């Protein structure tokens, strides 16, 4: 589904992304703004390495979930690619902790460093009361 | 972060009966259980996923054990049914925040102190 703004800080907050591994919530929360504008069924393919995003944190179908016709397919997360796509975010959100776990951090987005890094990003949850 | 706090380990007579529960703080995604004999390694035990409630076993334990969560108590159990001798351990859970195998160690972030459990012959 789509969720509203307010409404995703508060799941993502419930579901314990406030501060993992020094992302706050705003972070997250621009995060998925600019990569699926809040949306669980966002699919993005790419005609380069024949690869997949999916959810609302536009993962990737080459390392992190399982689509089943990906090259070099290591499904880091354990997870089917479409179990990112329903309205109960808790195995996008999972698996979004899954990629960030890594030295890269929030920056494995390249959205992030151009919509997010050094930008107002509290707006993402002011009025939210998160 | 996230707390968790075990109870329920005890002292049984073989084919005897326990519920360990471990308690968490926060929210958890995966949440297992393993074991540790005096002197030695971590075993994975069973786990299970707190989102879609898909459990996992060890050979050693499926068919006797159950593991199960009350998200309204946001509690992780383990119901130990036919206890055997061999299953004398210090028990211990742990949970995840990232997504992975269930069965991988590597993922468990947070973990229980412990509590014994002892079958005797």
């Amino acid at each position: 589904k789509v969720f509203e703004r307010c409404e995703l800080a508060r799941t993502l907050k419930r579901l314990g992304m406030d501060g993992y591994r020094g992302i706050s919530l705003a972070n997250w929360m621009c995060l998925a703004k600019w990569e699926s504008g809040y949306n669980t069924r966002a699919t993005n393919y790419n005609a380069g390495d024949r690869s997949t995003d999916y959810g609302i944190f536009q993962i990737n179908s080459r390392y992190w979930c399982n689509d089943g016709k990906t090259p070099g397919a290591v499904n880091a997360c354990h997870l089917s690619c479409s179990a990112l796509l329903q309205d109960n975010i808790a195995d996008a959100v999972a698996c979004a902790k899954r990629v960030v776990r890594d030295p890269q951090g929030i920056r494995a987005w390249v959205a992030w460093r151009n919509r997010c890094q050094n930008r107002d990003v509290r707006q993402y949850v002011q009025g939210c009361g998160v | 972060q996230v707390q968790l706090v075990e109870s329920g380990g005890g002292s049984v007579q073989a084919g005897g009966s326990l519920r360990l529960s471990c308690s968490a703080s926060g929210y958890t995604y995966i949440s297992g259980w393993f074991r540790q004999a005096p002197g030695k390694g971590l075993e994975w035990v069973a786990a299970i996923r707190s989102s879609d409630g898909t459990t996992y076993y060890a050979d050693s334990v499926k068919g006797r054990f159950t593991i199960s969560q009350d998200n309204a108590k946001n509690t992780v159990y383990l119901q130990m049914n036919s206890l055997k001798p061999e299953d004398t351990a210090m028990y211990y859970c742990a949970a995840t925040e990232v997504a992975g195998w269930p069965l991988d160690i590597g993922i468990y972030d947070y973990w229980g102190q412990g509590t014994q459990v002892t079958v005797s012959s």
